[PDB]
């Protein structure tokens, strides 16, 4: 529902990289290049950004008030 | 009645009036108490609550909003007032003496102490009044009368209601008005979502 | 002196509901309303 804070297997902080990864994908980069541009060497930490689903948006659509 | 402390007991502050904006018997429980209406520089004048009136101007008072007036009178000078100008300050000695002098000049006999004693209980008993009767319907109707509909979560419900009314109504002008209102509501919702 | 404040369903407006009273919002009028969080010492361990 939200990007984790750390890679389950490794432990490297990955939570602070979701917005950057999205920006890099948006401008021109491709995933395979954006991932190493952020500095994710081990394939264990890449699954965090590739596989992660972003449901928090759908959750925010149900605004309590206004 | 010659003391200010006893006279402040029935003073209707600005925080208490917010809980009876639509309660019935407003002309019975309110009529009799005194308020510190602000005239405007820091001088205040106490006036008697003769009755209740309704102004054509709609104003918001903090969270809620009411357009009802208050026909007050200070000895002989009377005019329309509003519930927003009332202050929460208690009757000072100077204002108490000014009110006593105004009453004596106007010839209105000062209300007896027992009168205030038996009237102050009216607000107390009305506050804890159980809403078992069919008053909530009138309260909600009055609130929605001035309170605009789109706010805030009823956008989809309002749109569905408008569509249903338009479909039911076979008139052309009513159908066009309903369609226009629905389109405006949809556009406003789209704008809010984009923002 | 706690009148058991509630939260309207769609208005998301507070209401004062006491015992032996109908469950409705002060405005509009709906039949759903949730409670407000407790005031107790809700303490978690970030474990
Ligand atoms: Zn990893
Ligand atoms: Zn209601």
């Amino acid at each position: 529902m939200i990007i984790p804070v750390r890679c389950f297997t490794c432990g490297k902080i990955v939570g602070n990289k979701w917005e950057a990864y999205l920006g890099l994908l948006q401008a021109e980069y491709t995933e395979g290049d954006a991932l190493d541009a952020l500095g994710l060497k081990r394939y264990c930490c890449r699954r965090m950004l590739l596989a992660h689903v972003d449901l928090i948006e759908k959750l925010l659509n149900y605004a309590p008030l206004e | 009645v010659s003391l200010p402390e006893e006279l402040n007991r029935v003073r209707l502050s600005r925080h208490k009036l917010e809980r009876w904006c639509h309660m019935p018997f407003f002309a019975k429980t309110v009529t009799g108490c005194f308020v510190r209406i602000g005239i405007g520089k820091p001088v205040y004048r106490v006036a008697e609550i003769t009755g209740v009136v309704e102004t054509a101007k709609v104003y918001q008072l903090g969270g809620t909003r009411t357009n009802k007036g208050l026909q007050l009178r200070h000895g002989n000078d009377q005019r329309v007032f509003r519930l927003e100008f009332v202050s929460n300050q208690e009757f000072t000695e100077s204002e108490f003496m000014k009110w006593k002098e105004a009453m004596f000049s106007a010839g209105m006999q000062l209300p007896t102490l027992d009168e205030i004693n038996k009237k102050e209980l009216s607000i107390k008993e009305a506050l804890n009044y159980k809403f078992n009767d069919q008053d909530i319907e009138e309260i909600v109707k009055e609130k929605e009368r001035f309170r605009k509909a789109p706010p805030n979560y009823a956008m989809k419900k309002t749109q569905l209601l408008k569509e249903k009314a338009m479909a039911e109504d076979l008139g052309d002008q009513d159908k066009a008005k309903q369609i226009q209102d629905q389109l405006n509501e949809l556009e406003e919702r789209a704008e809010a979502l984009d923002r | 002196q706690q009148p058991m404040i509630y939260i309207c369903g769609e208005c998301h407006t507070e209401n004062e509901i006491k015992s032996r009273d109908p469950i409705r919002c002060r405005e509009c009028g709906y039949r759903i309303m949730y409670k407000k969080r407790t005031k107790r010492l809700v303490v978690f361990d970030a474990r």
